[PDB]
RNA sequence: GUGAAGCCAGAGGAAACUCUGGUGGAGGCUCGCAGCGGUUCUGACGUGCAAAUCGAUCGUCAAAUCUGAGCAUGGGGGCGAA
RNA sequence: AUUAACGAGAUUCCCACUGUCCCUAUCUACUAUCUAGCGAAACCACAGCCAAGGGAACGGGCUUGGCAAAAUCAGCGGGGAA
RNA sequence: CACAGGGAUAACUGGCUUGUGGCGGCCAAGCGUUCAUAGCGACGUCGCUUUUUGAUCCUUCGAUGUCGGCUCUUCCUAUCAUACCGAAGCAGAAUUCGGUAAGCGUUGGAUUGUUCACCCACUAAUAGGGAACGUGAGCUGGGUUUAGACCGUCGUGAGACAGGUUAGUUUUACCCUACUGAUGAACUCGUCGCAAUGGUAAUUCAGCUUAGUACGAGAGGAACCGCUGAUUCAGAUAAUUGGUUUUUGCGGUUGUCCGACCGGGCAGUGCCGCGAAGCUACCAUCUGCUGGAUAAUGGCUGAACGCCUCUAAGUCAGAAUCCAU
């Protein structure tokens, strides 16, 4: 099946295809390169975008040399751009952060480093059994 | 519901107003209006600003 | 040769005559379905928009996200003093529609609805329904008792008369707004009787409508004077070199149509016009004489409804009025138009029983902190003014 | 702004000659005002202020640089870093 | 056939930067707009609503139909094969 | 480079024809485990279209602005996806052929001036065409197609090349009509109402459950209701969050001027931090209804034809269709 998450709500999406944004795992990468996003639609003129728990199709730009010249899924887990929740409250974070998965969800890496958003946690089970705090 | 007080200036602060911040070193900064962030941010010492709680 | 990639059309041809609306009041243009087994009710009311605020509540919604949560919505508060019943009429069906053969005034009229019939009031002479007033006391009212005779025999549907108390409000003006309502009621006969009785008395709006019930909006948007197709329409801006303009559309047709057509958009006015925006929903009806209405079960503050310093471009609401989530069309200080609504609600979610929790009361006339008066002070402390 | 020949003082070496610090002020060298020119926006105007103008941005600026008055070359002729 | 320095010469890539773009929003000055005074030019057979037909093979005027109500202001760029 | 002329004569549209290009039929030798027609079809033969290219030279040479892209509206069906159906060498899943149907959609990028083409990725799907080969007083000027210059082949030479390369001015609307909006004379001035005719709007997907169930030796592997969300579109609104600053509102600071302090002028708004009000954003929030009549197809009673048959008389159900609310 295709991969994109079921029930996610509606919320600000912050990186349009082009964004540059860090790795978060000891993977080896050190930067990832958005090409495209799993849930896009169609519209003339319009860029895809995606958010803070989305999967998105990427490629490493600095790294291990063996990790390099191939694509990826990835998982965004953190954005800089304010957002809402259904509670009200609007937060952003200090900067742009993903993970690199498996097609079917499993993780790459073995550990997180730094906090990550609260729905990206509820989404992805095997992403909340390794990061630390959450929001 | 609660309410919360502002981490730089100490006001109250009621549902729905304000914003979030969150740091890199996983510390958690609360404000209440414009202003208090903008004083934040601009690494200003909350102790010589004459109109702050503290 | 074809277009070469598609897209759909911008605007809706549905609103199309784009219009400064005939009549500043909103107009209604239907009633519900009649039903001869309910009993005799109104079933429209007409009041003025205050402003908008924020309120706290928990969602009851089985199987969703945010199932037992608190969740923060918008609302809208209408303010609705009472209003007056002046006279009836009837209508009758003929092979070219409905029309009205007959209709009855009451004996006194206020001075208000006497400035509706004058443009040049103040160097009038007032005479309005002074000659209409002598058909009662004379042969004892023969006269009125044979058109109420009529109505009972040849017309099918009945409305009635009201204006509202625009002398009850912060507003300006003293001319009041008059329409007519439909009665909906178990027959002719029964729907005569009550009309009648109710001359020159106040009904208040918690006789017409109640708590959380679905009803519908109509009233006349904001206007703009003279608008170009960019922000009328929605088109793509053209590029940055362009001479001549940019803010335009490139090409209006083609050749052997020969016509500039009705469907290509083109620069005129925008707003002011008439719309109608149903499936809103009341969470509360306040009533005016009571000073603690803007307090709930956990919050036990007694505080009013009017925020701290009054409503921007508005007094204060000393009258009852209606909390209606989300927006309405409509600036402030205009007249709104309420009518209960043609739909039929199975929705589970129209079926929600609400029960609000929390209700904001800070200024919103800047980035205010405080609820009431008393608990700024305990914080503040004391000021020099305070001696 | 950079600092060519010439000159002064000290040090090393058997010698031939070599190092270090100052002095000096050369070049169809260089950044850059006035003057002279006219690359881009294919900007303004396009029955214009104007039968070639206006604004911002640009090239050169001590030398094959800019310029006034007097005199010479006259149509199959003149003059031409073309 | 190579080539240091130089170039308002032609071409490809990287860092910084940005409303070029996703996707548009707001503000200021002088016009456009209304008034008092002054006051031109291009152009013009007669004129000015459409569908089909036939015709010098793409009609505002002909034939058959659709239709059709005084006098007017600000914009617009389909047509008058302007 | 010049003059007198030519639509008696070419390069572009339009017109007649359709060889070539595209699309659709008829006959049945054979292929198809065996069996012409589930799905195909040799040797032959009958047609349609004007988005290919030719043939012709009727209309324009006292001029109809000649490639491509951007923007925007509408129409055609030879149907890519969506609704409901008929067939199979159709167990399930996945596929192939055909009917009613144009209501609604059909994308983001690397290289090329390209039309055409070719790869990466998303998606229910990335179908084919017309409107003077739609669209320059709408834009752009990369290509072609004036004058400068370079190379290769050809010519003794001036010079030639549908061979390559670099630089090259894009004018006017105030008139008539058309379109979008705004006033308005006559029957006294007003308030409250009816509705002829014209317009019309929504769209698609995913998750949970049904279910590891039906089907099958196994491998594999569905659907109706119900619940909750999302994509594209449309109409409003500003409580909250973001943007805008001539509120020249308050504060900070450089140069100069009023003898110093206080308070001010000038530097077309000197500059910076915060900034209410107003406007505003799928960068923010709210909302988007159900009756009638049918097409394809599957049926009932029932003759013509003593049997049979959905049709001949009569009649039932029925689609994103049509007409109304």
């Amino acid at each position: 099946k295709r991969g994109a998450p079921g029930g996610k709500l509606k919320m600000t999406l912050g990186l349009p295809v082009g964004a540059i944004m860090n790795c978060a795992d000891n993977s080896g990468a050190r930067n990832l390169y958005i090409i495209a996003v799993k849930g896009a639609g169609a519209r003339l003129n319009r860029l895809p975008a995606g958010g803070v728990g989305d999967m998105v199709m990427a490629t490493v730009k600095k790294g291990k040399p063996e990790l390099r010249k191939k694509v990826h899924p990835a998982v965004i887990v953190r954005q800089a751009k304010p957002w809402k929740r259904f509670d009200g409250v609007f937060l952003y974070f200090e900067d742009n952060a993903g993970v690199i998965v498996n097609p079917k969800g499993e993780m790459k890496g073995s550990a997180i480093t730094g906090p990550v958003g609260k729905e990206a946690a509820e989404l992805w089970p095997r992403i909340a059994s390794n990061a630390g705090v959450v929001m | 519901m609660r309410t919360y007080e502002d981490t730089f200036s100490g006001q109250r602060i009621y549902p729905g107003k304000g914003k979030l911040y969150v740091r890199g070193d996983s510390k958690i900064f609360r404000f209440q209006n414009g202003k208090s962030e903008s004083l934040f941010l601009q690494r200003k010492n909350p102790r010589r600003i004459a109109w702050t709680v503290l | 040769s074809h277009r070469k990639y598609e897209a759909p059309r911008h605007g809706s041809l549905a609103f199309l005559p784009r219009k400064r609306a005939a009549r500043h009041r909103g107009r209604v243009k239907s009633f519900p379905k009649d039903d001869p087994k309910k009993p005799v009710h109104l079933t429209a009311a007409m009041g003025y928009k205050a402003g908008m605020t924020t309120i706290v509540r928990d969602l009851d919604r089985p199987g969703a996200k945010a199932h037992k949560k608190e969740v923060v919505e918008a609302v809208t508060i209408i303010d609705c003093p009472p209003m007056v019943v002046v006279g009836l009429v009837g209508y009758i069906e003929t092979p070219r529609g409905l029309r009205s053969l007959t209709t009855v005034w009451a004996e006194h009229l206020s001075d208000e609805v006497k400035r509706r019939f004058y443009k040049n009031w103040y160097k009038s002479k007032k005479k309005a329904f002074t000659k209409y007033a002598k058909k009662y006391a004379e042969n004892n009212g023969a006269s009125i008792t044979r058109e109420l005779e009529r109505i009972k025999k040849y017309c099918t549907v009945v409305r009635v008369l009201a204006h509202t108390q625009i002398r009850k409000t912060p507003l300006k003006q003293k001319k009041a707004h008059l329409m007519e309502i439909q009665i909906n009621g178990g027959s002719v006969a029964d729907k005569v009787e009550f009309g009648r009785s109710l001359f020159e008395k106040p009904v208040t709006i918690d006789t017409i409508f109640e708590k959380d019930e679905m009803i519908d909006v109509i009233a006349v948007t904001k206007g703009h004077g003279f608008v170009g197709v960019t922000a009328r329409w929605g088109t793509k801006k053209l590029p940055r070199k362009t001479h001549k303009g940019l803010r335009k559309v490139a090409c209006i047709g083609a050749w052997h149509p020969s016509h500039v057509q009705w469907t290509v958009a083109r620069a005129g006015q925008m707003g002011y016009h008439h719309r109608t925006s149903v499936n809103h929903k009341i969470y509360r009806i306040g009533k005016g004489d009571d000073e603690a209405n803007a307090s709930t079960e956990t919050d036990l503050t007694k505080k009013k409804i009017t925020p701290m310093g009054g409503f921007v471009r508005y007094g204060e609401v000393n009258n009852d009025y209606v909390m209606i989530k989300g927006s309405v069309p409509g600036v402030k200080k205009r007249i709104m138009t309420l009518r209960k609504s043609l739909f039929t609600h199975t929705s589970r979610k129209a079926l929600e029983k609400v029960e609000l929790k929390w209700i904001d009361t800070s200024s919103e006339f800047g980035h205010g902190a405080f609820q009431t008066a008393a608990e700024k002070k305990q914080f503040m402390g004391t000021l020099k003014k305070d001696l």
